[PDB]
RNA sequence: GGAGAGGUA
């Protein structure tokens, strides 16, 4: 559940490990949970592009949006 | 072994057969279809999830990146189905899918992911089905019945002689693919070998023999058989198969072994070919001229010069003898040829064939396919690639490999979607050896080569082909670059797929509106099996072939039930106990007969299963054992009876009543009717319309209790229990304690649909038929719908009929009623009729329904209230104003001429951001009163149910019955008791109270947004305000009613009581058929039914002069056990001693209005039994009794013949036809008088009598009708003047429909004109 | 006004 941010979309929220089929290729990838739970599942060998979220407002970070009278 | 409920009334019945297998749930083909359509399959194999998993997923074309499927969902219905059908939407549900974009990396190698996306996209909307299986569109409740199309696969036909005149038939063969291009194989009147493509122009097959890649030498191989000659030191001794010499005759002398084994001019004997095979020769010395006409199998070559001698396929001639033996040449391979074995019907298309080469015979393929557009290299071949063995494009589904298969002899049942080399070479290879003459002809009326296909397929191949194109879209979107940045929403369009679903269910040649005056109507309709629509032949294109019963329709298809007129044998109807195969097929069950034993366990077998084996009929008068009384027992072998011994039998019918449909298994004496005039008794017994109170047929065919309950009308309770509180409008069961489910016990509840417009105009609703403290059982009858009665079904009225023609007023077929009928008034049938009237929004600003109108006395305002809008429960008459509306600048809604009745509902609509005026607020409040009030009934009652299972549970264990009542309920669950699973029902019970709690909390708000929330509408449109009339036809002269015999008739007049025939015991007759139209239509099911109904008229009789007395129990239930006997071994074996002594009361009420009587279809009452039930009455056997005239008093003679007889009123009422018309509208175009009665129309003086009238010497009247009652407008407006001035003169003029026509042409370039 | 579906004689 900890905040991350990817720099190619945005702010997410980390919501663990899993395995996927890829064309025959069963790879590991880490999920994050985006706007309208849009899931998003980054290789784990491209682990560079997931850092720790910075603001200081890891229960007040936003979540971007995936993509009188 | 009697319900407490069936003991109300408990059928006599006849019949001895003893009954197997009883009939299953008649509505279940549909339900099945559409459940295996939307479900969620792991084997991918049915419905939504294999299209999905077909279609995706999708490659570009580089393709760096592709779109593949996961996974979908269905959303909750927005609305319920009252709500759809009110407001008039389908009753759908969202489809969402979780699509999944891939990414690769381009310079890294094939394969590899760079990144990975995915959304739940939504896309369409699919109607979903109810829980009959009917579905709802926009309010208007239509049905969908099966197709019967011919099955995907192969088929050998031949045209029988029919073309050429030469008498030669001419056999063809067709491959038919579930999806892709048909496929064709010719016969050639001169054995030339055709291929055809979709009916596309001819081909001789050897060219697409080639397209795979197949030489002349390698289909010589594959299609014939070789013949070795030998150039040796003695010219040409010749190997010899002796197989090959039968039917040819010795030209020369064969000699071998130094034995002539026969001569020229000699006939080849079998006893040639045994002293032949006995020597045991194989090689014959054969003259040169044996070889004079011969063809070489393969081409030779010199080996030295490397050049052709004799390429393939060619001649054989003495100076080529010279040059394959100074070439050395040893064996020398040539063609076994026949004329009546084998043919060389390759060896001429061969020569036929223009080409010769792979490229070529592609290339004019395409030419052949595509007309001009020169091609290329590339084109051909791709063409015929992507053409007939691209999955994308050509399928044979399952069904069609295991066919395929089948009809090869194959082993496989399972296979490939696509053709391969050894499938088209083995079809020729088949259709060849019919040609020669093994294997046979293939009929296509057989049952076992036509498929029923329900809904499910239907619409899953149109959700495919609209997946179809956003599949095109998103492929050309990828085949684009910028990726980077896509997702997978913009890509995706709902409409496509949108539209492609919803115009095939609203608007299809198969999804038809459902007649629904009659439950029987819907069940008939719903189990309807239809040949035409897509795919299936035309109406008016079709043979005596297709419209004639097939032997195979035998316990499949009901043979005597069918529209007739235009469309026979088309619109055939389901046997009774026919299933459908897991492939489509129509499979009836079978009782299995072992050695000698008949058991009980049955097998559903298919239409080609049964060509096999043997089958002896229903009625086969076996004795406790299976061990048939009889040696020669009737049975059909295989498309015809015969009779066979009493052990080679291997499978007997389930009963008598698996040959006809469930309408017509309703008519009692059908084994005696003539087979049309029972077809049009079935027909008509689907038209007729709910009485008033129905009335239970005296003599029934025991299939009633079946199709009321399995028609949806009635409420029949689920879980048998107690009636806790009734009324006119809902029902409450306290559930029986066995039944409850551990948790959540609460108690069953019902709710009545009370007068409802139905699909025909005639109102229906429910009445209860129990009272308070009712003990009730599972599956059993609750709420009467329309014409019913207990739980049967009861669609007219039985009356007191008698035969004799009477003062000619029942002539031809007109029936003269007396005028009890009426009086009494039990044929009075109500009708609903809905009008609209709607606010444009026009030029000259809008129009609204202002109470005020010009020009208009205050007498007709009198019935509008302040708003413009009738008061509910007016009672409006013909040429009245229901809504006042305004000319901008009168067009108030006005009753329709002539029509009577009494407004019941009215319903308005807005569009949304539109003020409301009063009325309209009025009805909200009115309706958020009514549903607040009818929630709170229901809590509460839910509540009571819960305290009193919490109080039920609390009566062990603790139980102070005055602890109960001193606290109230408020504070009951809290209560201390030993520690068990006691005390976590109790927490249960508790928690459900709480839930309830806030489920009503929160229903009321959501009841409360969908009432107060605005309406759609269709553009310009500003309002709609809609008004239900409610009129009672009750008859007249005039009216169509029948008997069940296919004995219709017009009512032709009411007479007075005192007219009417009378017995000398003092009742009136009601009914005065004519006795003439028995003989010539032979239906004498109607005269024994009378003399039946007659008794059992006569039995409840004396049971009611019984009663009338006080009579004790004592002689009642002796009368009535003694009545329940006296058949012939009957299986009723209905005993009375077990009796309460007071059910036995309740049941002699319920028959002091006669004995119902059973009758199964061909197992029926013999005249014998009826004389005898007759004979326990004091009636005369005979059935005839003498009658006294009503106006003069004295006897008739010759003995009567009366009885009862059960009767319908149609659904063609005299005040719906009766019209006409003096001077009205006018067409536009042409200017004549509208067509309809709908408009104010004028009827059509057609030509046959026009040319009737010229048959007279009448001209005048002929040229005034066609010119100035119709036509010249100036001359129909003087003639109206002279007629208003009586003057009756007319001017002809000319007519204004010929000057049309005189522009039309000269539209054209012809210039036409009128001389001088 | 025109299409399509169903139905009656």
């Amino acid at each position: 559940g900890q905040p991350v941010v990817h720099l190619e979309h945005g702010v997410g929220r980390y919501a663990g490990m899993t395995t996927l089929e890829a064309g025959g290729i069963t790879g590991e990838y880490l999920m994050l949970t985006y706007a309208n739970d849009a899931k998003l599942y980054v290789p784990v060998s491209s682990l560079h592009l997931i850092s720790r979220y910075a603001g200081g407002a890891e229960e007040n970070a936003p979540l971007h949006k995936l993509g009188v009278a | 072994v009697y319900s407490y409920t069936e003991k109300k009334r408990i059928r006599k019945d006849f019949g001895k057969r003893p009954q197997v297998l009883d009939v299953p749930y008649l509505l279940s083909i549909q339900l099945d279809s559409f459940q295996k359509f939307i479900e969620q399959d792991p084997e991918g194999q049915y419905g939504l999830e294999a299209a999905f998993r077909s279609v995706f997923p999708i490659q570009s074309y580089s393709g760096n990146s592709e779109l593949q499927y996961v996974s979908y969902r269905l959303g909750e219905p927005v609305f319920d189905v009252q709500e759809c059908q009110i407001r008039g939407v389908t009753y759908s549900a969202p489809l969402r899918v979780k699509l999944r974009l891939v990414i690769y990396e381009r310079e890294a190698p094939e394969g590899t992911v760079k990144d990975i996306k995915e959304q739940e996209v939504y896309m369409g909307e699919i109607p979903l089905m109810t829980d009959n299986g009917t579905f709802v569109i926009n309010g208007t409740e239509r049905v969908i019945v099966s197709q019967l199309h011919r099955s995907p696969g192969v088929f050998f036909d031949s045209d029988k002689g029919k073309t050429h005149s030469s008498g030669k038939v001419l056999y063809n063969a067709r491959i038919i693919p579930y999806r892709g291009s048909w496929l064709d194989f010719e016969f050639d009147p001169k054995d030339n070998l055709f291929v055809r493509i979709d009916r596309r122009r001819k081909l001789p097959a050897t060219i697409i023999l080639r397209a795979l890649n197949y030489t002349t030498e390698q289909i010589l191989d594959l299609f014939f058989e070789k013949v070795i000659f030998e150039i040796r030191d003695n010219k040409l001794q010749m190997e010899l198969v002796p197989e090959r010499l039968r039917g040819e005759t010795a030209s020369f002398d064969i000699e071998a072994n130094g034995k002539v084994y026969v001569e020229k001019g000699r006939r080849i004997t079998a006893r040639h070919i045994r002293q032949l095979e006995k020597d045991d020769v194989k090689l014959i010395e054969v003259p040169v001229e044996y070889i004079a006409g011969k063809v070489v199998a393969k081409d030779y070559i010199d080996e030295s010069t490397g050049e052709l001698i004799c390429a393939a396929n060619m001649e054989l001639s003495l100076d080529l003898l010279a040059k394959l033996s100074q070439s050395g040449h040893k064996r020398i391979e040539t063609l076994f040829t026949n004329d009546l074995d084998h043919g060389p019907y390759i060896s001429e298309t061969l020569r036929v064939d223009p080409t010769n080469d792979r490229l070529s015979a592609l290339v004019e393929i395409y030419r052949m396919m595509r007309p001009g557009e020169p091609p290329t290299r590339e084109a051909a071949e791709s063409l015929f690639e992507n053409l007939f063995f691209s999955e994308d494009r050509y399928d044979l589904s399952a069904v069609g490999r295991m066919k395929f298969n089948r009809s090869l002899l194959r082993e496989e049942i399972e296979g490939s979607g696509i053709l391969s080399k050894d499938d088209i070479i083995d079809v020729m290879k088949k259709l060849i050896d019919i040609r020669n003459g093994k294997g046979e002809v293939d009929d296509i009326d057989h049952l076992g080569n036509r498929r029923i296909r329900s809904v499910g397929e239907m619409a899953e191949n149109q959700f495919r082909v609209g997946l179809v194109r956003v599949e095109r879209a998103v492929k050309e979107r990828l085949s684009l670059g910028d990726l980077d940045t896509l997702m997978p929403q913009d890509m995706i369009n709902a409409k496509p797929i949108s539209a492609a679903v919803k115009e095939f269910f609203g608007s299809s040649q198969l999804s038809q509106f459902m007649d629904q005056n009659n439950p029987l109507s819907e069940i008939t309709h719903k189990r309807r099996i239809s040949a035409l629509g897509p795919g299936g032949l035309t109406r008016e294109r079709a043979g005596f072939e297709v419209r004639d019963v097939h032997p195979t329709h035998y316990g499949r298809v009901c043979p005597i039930e069918t529209p007739e007129g235009p469309n026979i044998g088309l619109i055939n109807s389901l046997s009774v106990y026919a299933q459908t195969n897991e492939y489509g097929f129509l499979e009836t069950p079978y009782r299995k007969v072992t050695d000698g034993v008949v058991t009980d366990e049955i097998h559903y077998l298919s239409a080609i299963e049964e060509g096999n084996y043997v089958i002896a009929q229903a009625n086969s008068n076996l004795d406790e054992e299976g061990h048939f009384v009889e040696d020669l027992v009737t049975c059909r072998s295989k498309g015809e009876s015969s009779l066979f011994s009493r052990d080679q039998v291997d499978y007997m019918d389930v009963s008598t009543q698996q040959v006809v449909s469930v309408g017509a298994s309703l008519i009692p004496f059908l084994e005696h009717d003539d087979a049309n005039r029972a077809l049009m008794g079935a027909n008509m017994q689907r038209q007729a319309v709910p009485t008033l109170r129905a009335d239970k047929p005296l003599v029934g065919t025991g299939m009633e209790r079946a199709v009321a309950v399995d028609s949806g009308v009635t409420a029949v309770a689920k879980r048998g229990g107690v009636v806790q509180y009734v009324d006119a409008s809902r029902i409450v069961i306290k559930v029986n304690e066995d039944e409850m489910y551990p948790g959540e016990a609460g108690i069953d509840i019902y709710n009545l649909t009370k007068y409802t417009r139905s699909n025909q105009n005639t109102c229906i609703n429910q009445m209860p038929c129990v009272s308070l403290g009712e003990p009730v059982e599972r599956g059993d009858v609750l709420a009467d719908g329309p014409s019913t009665d207990l739980g049967e079904l009861a669609l007219g009225q039985n009356m007191r009929v008698a035969f004799m023609p009477w003062n000619g007023y029942n002539f031809e077929d007109s029936i003269l009623v007396s005028e009890r009928v009426v009086q009494e008034d039990r044929f009075t049938t109500i009708h609903i009729q809905e009008l609209a009237c709607v606010s444009r929004d026009t030029k000259l600003g809008p129009e609204e329904i202002t109470a005020d109108i010009p020009n208009v006395g205050e007498a007709a305002l009198s019935k509008l209230d302040e708003s413009g809008i009738v008061y509910i429960g007016a009672e409006v008459t013909g040429g009245d104003i229901l809504v006042g509306k305004v000319t901008p600048k009168d067009s108030s809604l006005r009753v329709p001429n002539g029509v009577s009745g009494t407004v019941i509902d009215v319903q308005v609509f807005t569009r949304d951001g539109v003020e409301k005026d009063k009325r309209a607020l009025e009805i909200e409040e009115m309706q958020l009163k009514q549903a607040k009030k009818d929630l709170s009934e229901e809590l509460q009652i839910l509540e009571a149910g819960l305290f009193s299972r919490i109080r039920a549970v609390l009566v062990a264990g603790g139980v102070e019955a005055e602890k109960l009542d001193k606290l109230p309920r408020d504070r009951w669950l809290e209560l201390g008791l030993t520690d068990e699973e006691k005390q976590n029902q109790l927490e249960q019970l508790a928690e459900q109270y709480d839930e309830l709690k806030h489920e009503f909390e929160k229903k009321l708000e959501a009841k409360r947004r969908k009432i107060t929330q605005g309406d759609d509408l269709a553009p310009g449109v500003l309002k709609i305000v809609k008004v239900y009339l409610a009129v009672k036809r009750r008859i007249q002269p005039g009216d169509k009613m029948a008997g069940r015999h296919g004995n219709k008739g017009v009512i032709s007049k009411i007479n007075p009581i005192e007219d009417m025939p009378y017995d000398e015991n003092g009742t009136p007759v009601d009914i005065v058929l004519n006795p003439l139209g028995v003989p010539s239509r032979m239906n004498i099911g109607q005269i024994l039914e009378t003399h039946l109904g007659m008794a059992a008229k006569g039995i409840g009789d004396k049971i009611n002069a019984m009663l009338k007395q006080q009579q004790e129990v004592a002689k009642l239930r002796e009368f009535i056990q003694r009545a329940y006997d006296l058949g012939a071994d009957v299986r009723q074996k209905v005993d009375l001693s077990t009796f309460s002594d007071e059910e036995v009361m309740r049941l002699a009420e319920n028959l002091r209005k006669g004995m119902p009587i059973a009758t199964p279809v061909f197992d029926g009452a013999k005249e014998a039994e009826i004389k005898e039930l007759l004979k326990l009455g004091d009636l005369p056997t005979s059935g005839q009794i003498r009658l006294y005239d009503g106006r003069t008093g004295e006897q008739f003679e010759r003995p009567v013949t009366v009885g009862y007889m059960y009767m319908l009123k149609l659904n063609h009422l005299v005040d719906d036809k009766m019209h006409a018309r003096s001077t009205g509208s006018y067409s536009l175009v042409t200017q004549q008088p509208l067509g309809g009665k709908a408009q104010f129309g004028g009827q059509r003086f057609g030509e046959m009598e026009v040319w009737a009238l010229e048959a007279y010497g009448a001209a005048y009247t002929l040229q005034e009708m066609l010119t100035v009652k119709s036509d010249d407008v100036n001359g129909r407006t003087k003639m109206y003047k002279n007629i208003v001035d009586g003057n009756h003169q007319m001017e002809p003029g000319m007519p204004e429909s010929f000057n049309v026509l005189l522009k039309e042409i000269r539209s054209l370039g012809i210039n036409i004109e009128l001389e001088d």
